[PDB]
């Protein structure tokens, strides 16, 4: 730890711009593991709709599927809206 | 070249050779062949001198080419059949545009000039990379295109290489000519079954490498690129003259030597398909190839070439030369025709 | 047009299937005015 | 008639490439590939391939035929020959522009031709898709699948560029 | 492939561009889905010795869908007629 | 058309202040090796490959709208990691010197 | 075919007589070269965009890389060539 | 099965024995490798590193063995695939009438 | 080539001398111009009317061996009344063989050439009538 | 190869709907509500059959049920919902962000005269059920029956007949 202090203090003196790039090339590597927010830029990248939803054919054996867009089953974006 | 950065390239050459045999996809296998080609041109150029430059250019020029082919065959093949899958192509100006740029990187006949002026200008180390493991990619490509091939395109390149392979050692004072024209007739046998029986087209990859590999690995142990030179051996390692000579009787296909075997093998295959003339014809037009063996064998073993008093000062001296595999693939090289019936290992 | 060419079926398909074939650009504007055509075919790639 | 532009442009792109292709000297064969890569650009544009056209421009004529032009003024040529003066210069870029011409001539005037193969005259609009009403571009949307489909093609590319820069600086090292 | 890696561990390192059919981004389909899809499954399995007798009414609708050779012909003839009674004044286009 | 129409407008008019500014009255009645550096050609040939992967960066704003995030981020940093071991190569193999 | 693919095809078969049939400079060959890559980049796109294959979209644009990567290559032996003999002429190749 | 060197169903088969006369010129070819290396290094070529002589002779063997093994597995699946089609298809190989010498007509070429 | 070829085996043997004549005639030429573009290809001549001249020896000499060789084979079969004769082409072999000799201003070249074209010829005839495949389709 | 059935003309009329983009995006929101039912069942009916003469009568039940939907906007809410599609019009990409106080003017609207209630974000892409008494389609690619597979090669694996059988060797 010791001669690592020191080794860090002659990089930052000698080569801050090389140390600087380092530290930030570092923190893009680690950062997106820690992030409490890195999984919602999945569930955000999942609800855009970039084609038509096709409707399904109703057996009778869906109570999960709503009928109508305005019904209460089915996905909700209520995470996003307050999000 | 650092020792690190020359293992890597190498790794590279292997990698790229390693892509074209597992891909499914045409893209994928001209990246191969791509990302081969790359790395294989800093071992060409690696004693830089003029001859290593010249024989660097000639390589890239020729391999440039095929590989602009091959990608022409590919597209016209998505073309006509909307897909990319390595298989049997689906268009007759794709299947003859693919078999030429295959046929020009494997150096065949007429698509040959540039396989003796290239390994004449480069190291032997390189030349053993250049005439073994480079057979690799390319073959396997045939060996999967084979179904589309057009029957007299393909064999009429492998009757060109055989004959031309085979005289053009005939006038050759130079060992690394003399392996460049023994690679090209090796081809051509290689290609001609390839129709009938692509596994004793694999066979006789096999073994051809592993006989090519011998010799460069001897050439390389006493720093021999000429006739002459090679013609001192027996007054420095009277051993390896003898494993010179079984190794040049197996390459000639002489029985009970192992390079008979591949030979032997596809003359049957050929007769099974009612093909008496053309297997007759490679049979003997290999005698060819005998004839230049046979003289090496005379001015190496089986004579005493004059030698010089500099030779004593060498008797002094041990080999440091690392000949790693070489007492392996020198007993596989004669010694494994009474284990023929192992090819079907490769079915 | 075609009412007297010898051999001519009319509407005949191209394909061996029954299946509904989209129709591709030739064969929906083949008969039209050049300038409809234009717009039909680079007028999106030609919109700034 | 602008329903045939991109025959017209294929016509100006063969006759490029009979320019530099009969081998002037090399600066002004280097302007033939030019001439002919802005070209080829304006062919993909007219097939909805904005990106790629562009790539072309940025990487075809900006990178590469920007660094052989550099080369060429350093290792190759500095005075260029006067264009076609040599005889074997013009007999090719004459014969090459005169079966472009019979191609073309044909063409036009049967709507057809069998050039070795037969080529349809029509027009090369008649092939185009008919709907489209996606909100996005289907060339980037393709494109963009290289970081999520293609890891595998990302990876040999990238090992292939790395490699590219270490071979060449043992080649001109000497 | 020579040696099929992929299909021995199950990675999956570049089938998923071969084929038209195969899964594309936004479920965006190509021109000849349905008929690359046809011609794929009815030739599944059998061998492409098999394959190219028995399967060659979908791959002749394939070839169709994708250079449209026959198409391109039909309109060219039909076209040819139309300015053949234009020009010899039997026919008049409707407005 | 409008995109072509703006070309020619721009090279036409370029053209036309060319010719113009050679012609104007007066009123006057009477293949080889250039001594150039080695190290010239690597800065081109460096341009050529950072380039050329630079084309490869280039999707990445559409490829961030992937649902495959964990893929796209690994691949994207993999590239840029890739090209700054291409510079930390060139750097320390003192192909970036000028002495 | 469609009336493109004649002249894209003729412009390929053209760069490939160029760059069988050399002259003297060997940058003009590496120029045929480039040529050729340029004609299968359209030819490729061409099919890819018109018939709509999403995912090889990116094909033509691998292709342009590992081109211009293998034109940086031949580059490199050209100016090696030139500085052995000043000039870059295919007919001081032939040492071997 | 696919790029498997020897798949499950080979393991119904029997092993090659430790004492084949196939497996054993294998051992001797090893062997032979063994004294060649003695000798192009001028080693004493019997006497020399036994050690090495041994492994060399151990590894051709142990490679030997398994070829040995996918051998054989392949010539199996050969004669089993023939007589399947065989049976699939009787209607190709018919069982033929077979005649005595006294009933079929056969030349005679005398040698006078 | 399968075209000409396919017209020189259609005609019958002994009939028809001219049309064999010109089926071998153009086979000849055809083989002499392929030599000669390769010798020009790869031995460069020295001016563009050395290498028209070479092309010409090439040509002739090819054109002349085909000639001969069609003219005496069929004649041999007409005059024998023996058309399905091995013969008839080893004889019509070994006068191409000759003229090669004489284009060549050799005695041994015609000797050799007699022998080596003849047996050549006289097996091509054989293979005719048996059915022999110098190239053969895949079969097993 | 047969002949391309093809619907009359007098098949294929149905009364229009004539009003712009701007005027479909501003009352797209409340139309996605109001009509999904007609909507979605054409949309069934087009990836089912995958042809579109087998649902056009899907289709013109689309047209019936926009055209009754902009008549009640026509009826109640004419004037605030006229003010809202002009403002949409407006812009060059008819951004609703632009529009929100003449948006809350219609939507107050049409909630109280109509009760129509504006879908929530997430809402119209929603995956639905529609219940059809259409028949699913059995063959919708009209695929012809597929070849036979070859035949399964099965039993037990034996150790080859006298060995490799090849020339001379007796393993
Ligand atoms: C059925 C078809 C016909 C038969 C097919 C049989 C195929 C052949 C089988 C492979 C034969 C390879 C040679 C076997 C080794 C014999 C040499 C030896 O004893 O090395 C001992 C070796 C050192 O011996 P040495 O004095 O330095 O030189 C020995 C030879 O001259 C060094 O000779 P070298 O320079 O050529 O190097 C040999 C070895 C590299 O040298 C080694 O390190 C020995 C590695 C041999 C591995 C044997 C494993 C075989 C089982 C396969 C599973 O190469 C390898 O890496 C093998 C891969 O000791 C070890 O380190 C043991 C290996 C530890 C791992
Ligand atoms: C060790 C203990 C293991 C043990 O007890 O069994 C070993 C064995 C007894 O096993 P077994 O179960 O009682 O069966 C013995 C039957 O008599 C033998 O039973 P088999 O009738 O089934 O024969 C074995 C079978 C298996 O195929 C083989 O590979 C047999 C070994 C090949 C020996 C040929 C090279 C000599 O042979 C063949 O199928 C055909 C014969 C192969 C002829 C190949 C000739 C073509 C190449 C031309 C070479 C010219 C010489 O005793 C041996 O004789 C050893 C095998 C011989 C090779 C290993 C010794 C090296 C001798 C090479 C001499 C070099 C030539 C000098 C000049
Ligand atoms: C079965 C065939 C076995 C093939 C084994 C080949 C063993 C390698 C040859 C041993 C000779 C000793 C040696 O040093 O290797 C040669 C070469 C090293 O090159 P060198 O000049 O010695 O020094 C390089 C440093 N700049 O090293 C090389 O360049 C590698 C050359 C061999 C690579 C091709 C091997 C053949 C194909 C293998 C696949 C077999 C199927
Ligand atoms: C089993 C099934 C397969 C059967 C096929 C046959 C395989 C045989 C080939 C095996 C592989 C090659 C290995 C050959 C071993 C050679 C051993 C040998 O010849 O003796 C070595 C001897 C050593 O000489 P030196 O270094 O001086 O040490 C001793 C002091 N004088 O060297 C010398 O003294 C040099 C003497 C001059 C050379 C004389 C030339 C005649 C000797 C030829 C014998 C080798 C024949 C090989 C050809 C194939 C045989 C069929
Ligand atoms: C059941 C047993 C079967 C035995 C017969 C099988 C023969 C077939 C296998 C042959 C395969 C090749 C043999 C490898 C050769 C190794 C011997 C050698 O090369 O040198 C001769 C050696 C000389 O011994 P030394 O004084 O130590 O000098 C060493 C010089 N470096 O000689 C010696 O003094 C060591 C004693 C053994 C020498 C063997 C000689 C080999 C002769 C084979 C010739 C090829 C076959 C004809
Ligand atoms: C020198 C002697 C070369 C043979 C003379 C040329 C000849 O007559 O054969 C040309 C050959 C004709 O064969 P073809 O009509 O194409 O039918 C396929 C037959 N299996 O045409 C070919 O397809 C093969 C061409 C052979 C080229 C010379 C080897
Ligand atoms: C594959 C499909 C194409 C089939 C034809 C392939 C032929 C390829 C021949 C390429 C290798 C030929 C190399 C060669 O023979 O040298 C060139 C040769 C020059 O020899 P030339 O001058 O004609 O003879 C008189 C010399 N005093 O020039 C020649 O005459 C070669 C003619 C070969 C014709 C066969
Ligand atoms: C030369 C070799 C260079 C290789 C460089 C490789 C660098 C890779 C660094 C980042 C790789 C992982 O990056 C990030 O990790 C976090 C871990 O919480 C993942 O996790 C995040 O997204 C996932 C999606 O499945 C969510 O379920 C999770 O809740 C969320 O935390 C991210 O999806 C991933 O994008
Ligand atoms: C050395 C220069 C190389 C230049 C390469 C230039 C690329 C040229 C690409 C040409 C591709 C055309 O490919 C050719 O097209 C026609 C069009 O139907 C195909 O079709 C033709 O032959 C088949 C035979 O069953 C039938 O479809 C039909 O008789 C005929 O139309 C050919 O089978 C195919 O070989
Ligand atoms: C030069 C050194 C070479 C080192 C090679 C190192 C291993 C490279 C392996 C790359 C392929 C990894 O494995 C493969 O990748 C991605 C995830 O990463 C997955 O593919 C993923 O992207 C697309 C998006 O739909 C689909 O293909 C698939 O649905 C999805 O899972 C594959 O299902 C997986 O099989
Ligand atoms: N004869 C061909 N051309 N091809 C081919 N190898 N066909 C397969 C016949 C075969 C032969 C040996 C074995 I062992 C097995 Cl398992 C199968």
């Amino acid at each position: 730890a010791e001669r690592v202090a020191a080794f860090l203090k002659n990089v930052w003196a000698k080569e801050p711009v090389l140390v600087a790039s380092f530290a930030i090339a570092g923190l893009a590597v680690i950062l997106p593991t820690l992030s409490p927010y890195t999984k919602y830029s999945l569930m955000i990248n999942r609800a855009t709709p970039y084609n038509y939803p096709v409707p399904l054919r109703d057996d009778g054996n869906m109570p999960d599927v709503p009928s109508h867009p305005q019904d209460p089953q089915g996905p909700s974006l209520e995470w996003l809206k307050r999000l | 070249m650092n020792p690190i950065i020359f293992i890597i390239i190498l790794l590279t050459i292997m990698l790229g050779t390693i892509i074209v045999m597992i891909s499914s996809h045409w893209l994928l296998v001209w990246i191969g062949f791509e990302m081969n080609m790359l790395a294989i041109i800093p071992i060409m150029m690696k004693n830089h001198n003029p001859r290593a430059t010249e024989a660097s250019t000639k390589y890239f020029l020729t391999q440039s080419t095929a590989s602009m082919l091959l990608m022409m065959a590919v597209i016209i093949n998505l073309m006509f059949s909307g897909q990319w899958t390595v298989m049997k192509l689906f268009n007759p100006m794709a299947s003859m545009l693919m078999t030429m740029a295959l046929a020009m990187k494997l150096g065949m006949a007429p698509f040959h000039f540039w396989v003796p002026e290239v390994t004449q200008g480069i190291p032997l180390s390189s030349g053993l990379i250049l005439l073994t493991w480079q057979k690799l990619a390319p073959m396997s490509v045939l060996y999967q295109i084979f179904p589309s091939i057009n029957l007299n395109l393909i064999l009429t390149l492998s009757v060109l290489s055989i004959l031309i392979g085979g005289w053009g050692g005939l006038n050759q004072t130079q060992l690394r000519k003399i392996m460049a024209y023994s690679s090209i007739a090796h081809m051509g046998w290689m290609t001609a079954v390839l129709p009938y029986n692509p596994t004793m087209t694999l066979l006789n990859l096999i073994i051809y490498i592993i006989m090519t590999s011998t010799m460069f690995t001897m050439f390389m142990a006493n720093s021999t690129t000429t006739t002459l030179s090679l013609s001192h051996t027996w007054n420095k390692t009277p051993i390896m003259t003898v494993l010179i000579l079984a190794t040049l009787l197996s390459m000639g296909g002489l029985p009970p030597l192992s390079g008979f075997m591949p030979k032997w093998m596809i003359i049957q295959e050929m007769t099974k398909n009612n093909s008496i003339i053309l297997p007759t014809f490679m049979a003997i037009t290999a005698l060819l190839n005998l004839y230049f063996y046979m003289r090496l064998t005379y001015s190496t073993t089986l004579t005493m070439f004059p030698s010089t008093n500099n030779m004593k000062m060498k008797w002094q001296f041990p080999l440091m030369k690392k000949m790693t595999f070489l007492p392996t693939m020198v007993v596989l090289s004669t010694m494994m025709l009474p284990l023929t019936p192992m090819l079907s290992v490769l079915e | 047009v075609m009412k007297d060419v010898p051999g001519w079926k009319v509407g005949e398909s191209v394909f061996h299937t029954t299946r509904w074939v989209t129709p591709m650009m030739g064969e929906l504007y083949g008969l039209r005015a050049s300038e409809e055509v234009l717009s039909a075919t680079y007028g999106f790639i030609w919109y700034t | 008639m602008m329903l045939y532009i991109v025959f017209i442009l294929s016509v100006i792109f063969v006759m490029g490439f009979v320019g530099f292709s009969s081998k002037p000297s090399p600066i002004y064969g280097g302007l033939g590939l030019i001439v002919s890569g802005g070209v080829g650009c304006g062919i993909v544009l007219n097939f909805g391939g904005s990106f790629l056209g562009l790539m072309v421009f940025l990487i075809y004529l900006g990178g590469m035929m920007v660094v052989f032009g550099y080369t060429t003024a350093m290792a190759t040529e500095q005075y260029p020959e006067i264009w076609l003066s040599n005889k074997a210069v013009l007999g090719a870029f004459v014969t090459g522009l005169l079966m472009e011409f019979f191609m073309v001539y044909y063409v036009l005037k049967d709507k057809e031709v069998e050039v070795v193969f037969e080529f349809n005259g029509l027009g090369d609009w008649v092939i185009y898709d008919t709907g489209d009403s996606g909100f996005f571009s289907e060339e980037a949307m393709g494109i963009a699948a290289l970081y999520s489909y293609g890891t595998w093609l990302v990876i040999v590319t990238g090992w292939s560029l790395l490699i590219g820069v270490v071979v060449i600086m043992e080649i001109t090292r000497g | 492939p020579f040696f099929d890696v992929q299909k021995r561990l199950g990675v999956d390192l570049d089938r998923w561009m071969t084929i038209q059919s195969a899964e594309q981004p936004h479920k965006i389909p190509s021109r000849c889905h349905a008929f690359e899809k046809e011609w794929i499954e009815c030739a599944h399995g059998i061998g492409s010795i098999r394959a190219e007798k028995e399967c060659k009414i979908e791959f002749e609708d394939f070839r169709e869908c994708l250079l449209r050779q026959k198409t391109m012909k039909r309109l060219h003839a039909i076209r040819r007629q139309r300015e053949k009674l234009i020009k010899e004044g039997k026919y008049t286009p409707p407005p | 058309m409008n995109l072509m129409l703006a070309l020619l407008t721009n090279f036409t008019l370029a053209t036309l202040l060319v010719i113009i500014a050679f012609w104007l009255p007066q009123l006057n009645v009477y293949s080889a090796r250039l001594p150039f550096s080695m190290k010239f050609f690597l800065v081109a040939i460096t341009f050529l490959l950072f380039d050329l992967e630079i084309a490869l960066l280039l999707p990445l704003p559409w490829a961030s709208q992937t649902a495959n995030l964990n893929t796209m981020l690994t691949m994207a940093l993999f590239l840029i990691i890739l090209l700054a071991v291409s510079l930390a190569y060139e750097w320390t193999q003192k192909g970036l010197e000028w002495t | 075919m469609s009336m493109v693919y004649m002249n894209i095809m003729m412009a390929f078969t053209v760069s490939l007589v160029g760059l069988l049939m050399y002259r003297s400079h060997l940058m003009s060959s590496l120029l045929c070269l480039e040529g050729m890559m340029l004609s299968l980049f359209v030819m490729a796109a061409l099919t890819i965009l018109n018939s709509h294959f999403t995912l090889a979209s990116m094909m033509p644009i691998i292709l342009l890389v590992f081109a211009a990567c293998e034109a940086a290559l031949g580059l490199s032996l050209l100016v090696m060539v030139s500085n052995t003999y000043g000039t870059d002429y295919v007919q001081n190749l032939n040492l071997l | 099965a696919t790029f498997q060197f020897l798949p499950d169903e080979a393991r119904s088969l029997p092993p090659p024995k430790l004492t084949d006369p196939r497996l054993a010129f294998v051992g001797f070819l090893g062997y032979c490798s063994g004294l060649i290396d003695n000798a192009i290094r001028r080693r004493p070529v019997l006497l020399a590193g036994l050690h090495r002589q041994l492994l060399y002779i151990t590894s051709f063997v142990f490679v030997g063995y398994y070829l040995l093994k996918r051998q054989d597995y392949m010539y199996a699946v050969r004669d089993h695939d023939m007589f399947s089609y065989i049976k699939s298809h009787p209607e190709d190989f018919p069982e033929k009438d077979k005649k005595t010498y006294g009933e079929v007509f056969e030349e005679f070429h005398p040698v006078r | 080539a399968k075209t000409v070829l396919r017209q020189y085996w259609d005609i019958p043997e002994g009939t028809e001398c001219h049309r064999k004549t010109y089926a071998t005639t153009s086979i000849g030429g055809a083989a002499g111009l392929v030599v000669s573009a390769y010798s020009v290809a790869l031995k460069t001549p020295t001016s563009f009317l050395e290498g028209v001249a070479r092309t010409g020896r090439y040509t002739f000499t090819a054109a002349a061996i085909g000639a001969i060789f069609g003219l005496t084979s069929c004649i041999s079969a007409q005059v024998r009344e023996k058309p399905d004769d091995p013969l008839n082409y080893l004889i019509g072999g070994c006068a191409g063989g000759l003229i090669l000799g004489a284009r060549t201003r050799s005695y041994g070249i015609g000797a050799a050439a007699c022998a080596y074209m003849g047996l050549t010829a006289a097996l091509v005839k054989m293979g005719q009538l048996e059915g022999w495949q110098v190239f053969a389709e895949p079969k097993v | 190869p047969g002949i391309v059935e093809l619907p009359s003309l007098e098949d294929l009329k149905v009364q229009e709907v004539k009003v712009s983009s701007s005027v479909l995006k501003a009352a797209a929101h409340h139309y996605g509500a109001q009509c999904d039912k007609p909507n979605k069942e054409f949309m069934l009916c087009r990836w089912e059959e995958k042809d579109p003469r087998r649902c056009l009568e899907e289709g013109k039940l689309v047209n019936q049920c926009a055209l009754e939907f902009f008549r009640q906007i026509k009826r109640h809410c004419a004037e605030p919902f006229t003010e809202y599609w002009t403002c949409i019009d407006y812009s060059g990409l008819q951004l609703f962000r632009r529009c929100r106080k003449q948006q809350a003017q219609f939507d107050e609207c049409v909630l109280d005269k109509l009760g129509w209630v504006r879908p929530d974000l997430g809402d119209l892409s929603k995956v639905t059920k529609v219940k059809t008494d259409r028949p699913l389609p059995e063959n919708p690619y009209h695929s012809r029956a597929r070849p036979e597979p070859n035949p399964e090669v099965e039993g037990d694996l034996k150790p080859a007949r006298h060995g490799s059988r090849l020339f001379f060797w007796t393993m």
